[PDB]
C-alpha cells in the first residue's frame, strides 16, 4: 500500500498544477514536483532495501490489479526517479518566463507516476495502462507550446505510431489470455514453463509484443516518430529519450525473457532489428544539420544497441547499456538545452561554431557526453558497448556479422559525435551571446549527471573485475542463461574496441574539421539530412491513401443513403402507378371490380 | 420502488412541457439521478423491486418491472447523463420536458421484465426524438426524420410478428421473459424470429449497411446536441440482442454469428476510419458512435462472457462520454456560433479548462486505459479473439484511426493559433465538467466494483450457446 503512494503523489501534484495551476508563483511547480519525485525515490529505495513489495487490489473479474516491486522493478524505479528529479531541477532553471509552468510540471508528475505504474507491474494490463499513459503525457508535452502547428503534427504522428504499437501489444495480450487465462507475468511464467503448447502462437504473441516495443522505442519502421520530439521542451526531450518511453521496450523483453528465451528465431529477429536501427541512426545522424535531431538519431543507434543486446539474450547487458545511456544522453540533451538557452534558442548547427572558448563549464559537459557516446575507452559507454559486442559472439543466435557491424557502428558513433562537437564548438564563429550563458541550477544537476556518467561505469566489468549488476538482476527474473565466454582473447577484443573508438573519434575529427566534404560525401550528407527519404514513402502509400479512402468511403456512404432514397422513390413511383389506376370513368371501376371479384372467387378453391 | 424511479423523469418532463419553469427540470433530473443511484445500491439481484400488474390479462400482458444488475447501472448511466444535459442544456426551447420524457421511457425500457413492455417502449421512444428534432432546428429536419423513423419502423413492425411467434409457438402463458425463456423455440422456428430480431436490432444497433440514419439524424437536431445526446442513448439495440434476441432464438444465431461479427467489425472500422474525413462535429461523433456500437456488437456476438460484459460496459460508458461531447460541442456552438472543425482554432488559449474536459472525453473515446472505455474495449477484444481472431484483429485497426480523428479534431479546434478569444466557462458547465470527469474516472478506474452484476448474466447466456 505504501508502494501505491509513490504513484499517488504525482497525481495529487498533477491535479493541483492542472486544475488551478497558474494560481501559483513561477518557481513553485518545480518545487512541488521535485518534492514528490524525491519522496517517491526515497520510499522506493526504502521498500527495495526492505526486501520488496507486493500489492493486490480488486479489478475486472479474472483480471486483478497486481503491483510487484523486486530487484528488476526497483532498479528502473531508482533510475527514473533520480534522472527525473535532476531534469526537474534543470527545468526549474530552464523554464523561465514561460507560461504553463504548472502545465509543464503537472505533465511531468503524470509522466513519472505512469512510468512507475508501468514498471511496477505483475499483470500485462497494468503494463499497457502505463504504456498508453506515457504515450499520452509525451504527446501532451511535445505540444507544450501549442500555438505552433509545426509542433502539433509531431506529437500527432507520435501518438498515432504509439497506438499502432499498443494495438500490437493488445493483440499479444489477448493471445496470452486465450491460451493460459492468467495474464499475470508471475503466474503466467510459472505456468508457461514445461509443456509449451502451440509454439506458433507463442512466437506470434512474442512477435506482436516486440512490435509494440518497436513503436515504444521508435525502431524500424516506426523509427520516424522520435526525431520530431525535438519540438518539445529540452527537459521533456531528455525524459522521453533517456529515462522513460524507450526503456519500456527493453524492459518488456527483460520481463518476458522467459518467453523470448525459448524463441530462437524471435530473439534473433529482435537482434536483427536492433542492429538495423543502430545502423540507420548512425548513418543518418551526422547529415542532420540540427543539434536535437543529430542527437535523436544517436538515440536511435543506442536503442538499436540495447535491442541487439536483449535480442541475443543479454538482458543484463542490455540493462547495462540502459543505465549508461540514461546517464550520458541526459547529459548530452541538457547540454544542448543550456546551449540554445545561451543563444536564445537559435537551435542550428550551420549557424553555430566556435563556442569552445566562449563557454566555461559547458564545453566540459559536452565533451564528456560526446566521449561517452563515442565510447571513450575509459568511460561507462565503453564497458556497455563492448559487453554488448562480446555478448553478440558469446550468447546464442550466432553473432557472426553483428559483431563487425556493431564495431563499425562504434566507428560511426564516434565520427558523428566529433562532427557534432566540432561544428557546434569549433571551426568558425557565428551568432551572438552577451549576458547570461551559464546558469547555476541548470549546470548544477548536469554536474551530478556528468559525474555519474563518468562513474556509472564499473558496476559491470569483465569477469576479472566485479560484475555487480548481473547477480542483482538475474535471480528475481530473466532467470535462464546459456552462454560461453573466454579470457585473454576477450581482453584483446576489449583492446580492439578501444582502438576502434579512438580511431573513429580522430577520423571524425579530421573529416569534420577538413571541410573538404568530397562529392560522394556531400550527397551522402544531404540524404542523411533528409533521413534517407523515408517520410516521403511513409506519406506516399499509407497515410495519404488512408485519407483518400476516408474520403472515398464518405462518398460511398453518401451513395448508400442516396440508394435508400431511391428505395423510397421506387415506393412512391409504384404508388402513383397504382394511383393512376383510378381514372374516374365508372366503366373502368366496374371492370376492375368484376375482375377482382372473379379472381377472389377463383382463389377460394 | 422501481416504478417511481422510472416515472419521475416522465412526470417532471410533463411539468416542464405543460407546467413552468425551465429550471425545475434540472432538479427533477437530479432527483432521478439520486434515486437511480440509491436503487443501484443495496441491490440483491433481479427481484430487487419486483412489480407485477395486469395490462392485457386475456392476451397475457403484465406491467413487469424490476432491477437487474444491468438495469441498475444503465439506470445510473441514463439518469446521470440526462441530468448533466438538463443543467448545462442552454437549449431552453421549452422542450426539455420531452428530454425528461425520453429519459423515463428509456428507464422503463431497460426495466422491462416482459417482452411486450420492452417492445412498447421501443416503439414509443420514437415520439420525443422526432419532436425535439422537428421543431427545434435543422434545414432538412423532416427528411432526416423520415429516414430515421422509416428505418426504425420498417425494422420494428415485423418484430411484432416475431414476438407474437415467440409467445405462441412456445406455448408461453404470458409475455414474461421468465416464462418465454422457460419455453424455448424449436429449430426452423427460432430461425425466422431471430432474423426479424436481427434486422430490427441491427438497423438500430446500428451496423454498417444500415447506419445511414445516424449522421443525418445527429446533424439536424437542436445544435446544442441535447436531442443528439438522447438519440445516442437510443442505440440500446445491443442490449436487446444479448437479453432478448439471442436467448430466445439461439438456433438461427448459431448460423448467423459469422455474419453478425463481420458486420460488427466492419462497422467499427468504417466508422472510426470515415470519422477522419468528417469536416464537422455532428458527422464525426455520429461515426464514432457507429464505431462503438460495432465494437459492442462484436463483444456480444462473440459469446465469451468476457466479451459480452465488455461490450455492454463499453456501450454504457460510450453513451455517457458521447453525450458529454455533444453537450460540449453545443456549448462551444452557443458561445461561437459554428461547429466547423477548421475555423476558430485558437480556442485552447482562450478556453482554459474546456480544452482539458474535451481532451478527457476524447481520451475516453479512443479507449485510453484509466477511463471507462478501455475495460469494455479490451474485454471485447479478448472475447472476439476467442470467437474469431481475424475479425477482432481487423476490427481493432481502430485505435489507430480513433486516435487519428480524435486528435486531429481536438488540435484543429483548440490547440492551434489564437483567434479572437471565446467565452471561457459557464457556472452550470462547472458542475457539468466536475461530475462528468468524476464519473469517467470512477467508472474507468474501478470496473471491478461496477460490472460485477454483469458477470453472471454474461456467463450463463454465453454458456447457453454451448452444450
Amino acid at each position: 500500500m505504501a508502494l501505491l503512494g509513490t504513484i499517488l503523489l504525482p497525481l495529487l501534484g498533477f491535479a493541483l498544477l492542472g486544475l488551478f495551476g497558474k494560481r501559483m508563483r513561477e518557481p513553485l511547480p518545480g518545487v512541488l514536483a521535485s518534492g514528490l519525485v524525491l519522496a517517491s525515490f526515497l520510499l522506493g529505495a526504502g521498500l527495495l532495501l526492505s526486501g520488496g513489495a507486493r500489492f493486490q487490489a480488486e479489478w475486472l473479474p479474472g483480471i486483478p490489479f497486481s503491483l510487484l516491486l523486486d530487484n528488476l522493478s526497483g532498479f528502473m524505479l531508482l533510475i527514473v526517479t533520480g534522472v527525473g528529479f535532476l531534469i526537474h531541477v534543470y527545468a526549474i532553471g530552464y523554464m523561465g518566463g514561460d507560461p504553463g509552468y504548472s502545465r509543464f510540471f503537472a505533465y511531468f508528475n503524470l509522466f513519472i507516476a505512469m512510468m512507475l505504474t508501468l514498471v511496477l507491474a505483475d499483470s500485462y494490463p497494468v503494463m499497457f495502462i502505463g504504456w498508453e499513459g506515457v504515450g499520452l503525457a509525451s504527446f501532451l508535452l511535445i505540444g507544450f507550446w501549442y500555438k505552433n502547428p509545426q509542433y502539433a503534427d509531431s506529437a500527432r504522428k507520435a501518438f498515432i505510431v504509439n497506438r499502432i504499437g499498443d494495438l500490437g501489444f493488445m493483440l499479444g495480450m489477448a493471445i496470452l489470455w486465450a491460451l493460459y487465462g492468467t495474464l499475470s507475468i508471475s503466474e503466467l511464467k510459472e505456468a508457461m514453463e514445461g509443456p509449451l503448447k502451440n509454439p506458433d502462437l507463442l512466437a506470434l504473441a512474442g512477435l506482436l509484443l516486440f512490435l509494440g516495443a518497436v513503436g515504444k522505442s521508435a525502431q524500424i519502421p516506426l523509427m520516424v516518430w522520435l526525431p520530431d520530439a525535438m519540438a518539445g521542451p529540452t527537459p521533456v526531450s531528455a525524459l522521453i529519450h533517456a529515462a522513460t518511453m524507450v526503456t519500456a521496450g527493453v524492459y518488456l523483453i527483460a520481463r518476458s525473457s522467459f518467453l523470448y528465451s525459448v524463441l530462437p528465431d524471435v530473439s534473433y529477429a529482435i537482434a536483427v532489428v536492433g542492429l538495423l536501427t543502430a545502423a540507420y541512426g548512425a548513418l543518418s545522424a551526422f547529415g542532420q544539420t540540427d543539434i536535437k535531431k543529430i542527437v535523436a538519431y544517436s538515440t536511435i543507434s543506442q536503442l538499436g544497441y540495447m535491442f541487439l543486446a536483449a535480442g541475443v539474450g543479454a538482458y543484463w547487458v542490455a540493462l547495462f547499456h540502459v543505465f549508461t545511456h540514461a546517464f550520458f544522453k541526459a547529459l548530452l540533451f541538457l547540454a544542448s538545452g543550456s546551449v540554445i538557452h545561451a543563444l536564445g534558442g537559435e537551435q542550428d548547427v550551420r549557424k553555430m561554431g566556435g563556442l569552445w572558448k566562449h563557454l566555461p563549464q559547458t564545453r566540459w559537459h559536452a565533451l564528456i557526453g560526446a566521449l561517452a557516446l563515442g565510447g571513450l575507452p575509459l568511460l561507462s559507454g565503453f564497458w556497455s558497448k563492448d559487453a554488448i559486442l562480446a555478448a553478440t559472439l558469446t550468447y546464442p543466435f550466432g553473432g557472426v556479422g553483428f559483431y563487425v557491424g556493431a564495431l563499425l557502428v562504434a566507428v560511426l558513433t564516434a565520427m558523428y559525435a566529433m562532427r557534432w562537437f566540432v561544428l557546434v564548438f569549433l571551426g568558425e564563429e557565428r551568432g551572438h551571446h552577451h549576458p547570461h550563458e551559464a546558469p547555476p541550477v541548470m549546470l548544477w544537476p548536469n554536474h551530478l549527471l556528468a559525474l555519474g556518467s563518468v562513474l556509472a561505469g564499473y558496476l559491470a566489468l569483465p569477469h576479472p573485475l566485479p560484475n555487480v549488476l548481473e547477480p542483482f538482476l538475474k535471480p528475481a527474473l530473466a532467470e535462464v542463461e546459456a552462454h560461453h565466454l573466454s579470457l585473454g582473447a576477450e581482453w584483446g577484443l576489449i583492446a580492439l574496441s578501444a582502438a576502434v573508438a579512438l580511431l573513429g573519434l580522430w577520423a571524425g575529427f579530421v573529416f569534420f574539421q577538413r571541410k573538404v566534404f568530397p562529392a560522394w560525401y556531400l550527397a551522402f550528407e544531404a540524404a542523411s539530412r533528409e533521413a534517407f527519404y523515408v517520410d516521403r514513402a511513409y506519406n506516399a502509400l499509407i497515410v495519404n491513401p488512408l485519407k483518400a479512402l476516408a474520403e472515398a468511403l464518405f462518398y460511398g456512404d453518401r451513395g448508400l443513403l442516396s440508394g435508400y432514397f431511391g428505395l423510397g422513390g421506387a415506393a412512391r413511383s409504384l404508388g402513383q402507378g397504382l394511383a393512376r389506376l383510378q381514372t374516374g370513368y365508372l366503366r373502368v371501376y366496374a371492370l376492375l371490380f368484376v375482375l377482382g371479384a372473379l379472381l377472389l372467387l377463383g382463389v377460394m378453391r | 420502488m422501481v416504478v417511481l424511479a422510472v416515472l419521475l423523469p416522465v412526470v417532471f418532463g410533463a411539468l416542464l412541457l405543460l407546467g413552468l419553469p425551465r429550471a425545475l427540470g434540472v432538479l427533477g433530473a437530479g432527483l432521478s439521478f439520486l434515486l437511480n443511484l440509491y436503487l443501484f445500491l443495496t441491490h440483491p439481484g433481479g427481484v430487487a423491486h419486483a412489480f407485477q400488474a395486469p395490462l392485457l390479462p386475456g392476451a397475457g400482458v403484465y406491467w413487469a418491472f424490476g432491477l437487474d444488475g444491468l438495469s441498475a447501472l444503465f439506470f445510473l448511466t441514463i439518469a446521470l447523463t440526462v441530468f448533466l444535459g438538463a443543467l448545462v442544456a442552454r437549449v431552453e426551447g421549452r422542450f426539455l420536458g420531452l428530454a425528461l420524457l425520453m429519459e423515463g421511457l428509456l428507464l422503463g425500457l431497460f426495466a422491462a421484465r416482459d417482452l411486450l413492455v420492452f417492445y412498447v417502449f421501443f416503439e414509443a421512444a420514437l415520439i420525443p426524438a422526432l419532436l425535439m428534432l422537428y421543431l427545434y432546428g435543422g434545414e432538412g429536419r423532416t427528411r432526416a426524420l423520415y429516414t430515421f423513423v422509416l428505418f426504425t419502423l420498417v425494422g420494428s413492425l415485423p418484430m411484432l410478428a416475431a414476438v407474437l411467434g415467440a409467445r405462441l409457438l412456445s406455448g408461453s402463458p404470458t409475455f414474461l421473459l421468465e416464462d418465454l425463456l422457460a419455453h424455448p423455440l424449436q429449430e426452423e422456428a427460432a430461425f425466422w424470429v431471430f432474423l426479424g430480431f436481427a434486422l430490427a436490432f441491427a438497423i438500430k444497433t446500428p451496423l454498417f449497411p444500415l447506419h445511414a440514419w445516424l449522421p443525418p439524424f445527429h446533424q439536424e437536431n437542436h445544435p446544442s446536441g441535447l436531442a443528439d445526446a438522447l438519440g445516442t442513448l437510443y442505440k440500446v439495440g445491443v442490449f436487446a440482442f444479448f437479453r432478448f434476441a439471442i436467448p430466445l432464438a439461439p438456433e438461427g444465431f448459431a448460423q448467423a454469428q459469422g455474419l453478425l461479427l463481420f458486420l460488427a467489425a466492419l462497422s467499427a472500422l468504417y466508422g472510426a476510419w470515415v470519422a477522419f474525413a468528417a469536416k464537422d462535429f455532428k458527422t464525426l461523433l455520429a461515426y464514432a458512435g457507429l464505431s462503438h456500437m460495432g465494437v459492442a456488437a462484436l463483444g456480444v456476438f462473440s459469446g465469451t462472457p468476457e466479451g459480452a460484459m465488455g461490450g455492454l460496459y463499453l456501450l454504457a460508458a460510450s453513451g455517457v462520454y458521447t453525450g458529454g461531447l455533444f453537450l460540449l460541442a453545443g456549448r462551444l456552438y452557443e458561445r461561437t456560433g459554428t461547429l466547423e472543425i477548421g475555423r476558430y482554432r485558437g480556442l485552447a488559449q482562450s478556453a482554459p479548462g474546456l480544452a482539458a474536459l474535451a481532451l478527457i472525453l476524447f481520451l475516453a473515446m479512443v479507449g485510453l486505459p484509466g477511463l471507462s472505455g478501455f475495460p469494455g474495449e479490451f474485454l471485447t477484444l479478448l472475447g472476439a479473439y476467442k470467437a474469431s481472431p481475424w475479425l477482432a484483429a481487423l476490427a481493432f485497426l481502430s485505435v489507430i484511426a480513433s486516435a487519428a480523428y480524435a486528435l486531429t479534431a481536438f488540435q484543429k479546434t483548440f490547440w492551434e493559433e489564437g483567434g479572437s478569444g471565446v467565452k471561457d466557462l459557464a457556472g452550470a458547465e462547472w458542475g457539468f465538467a466536475l461530475l462528468s470527469v468524476l464519473a469517467l474516472l470512477l467508472m474507468g478506474v474501478f470496473p471491478g466494483y461496477f460490472a460485477r452484476g454483469l458477470h453472471p448474466l454474461a456467463e450463463a447466456f454465453a454458456k447457453l450457446l454451448g452444450g
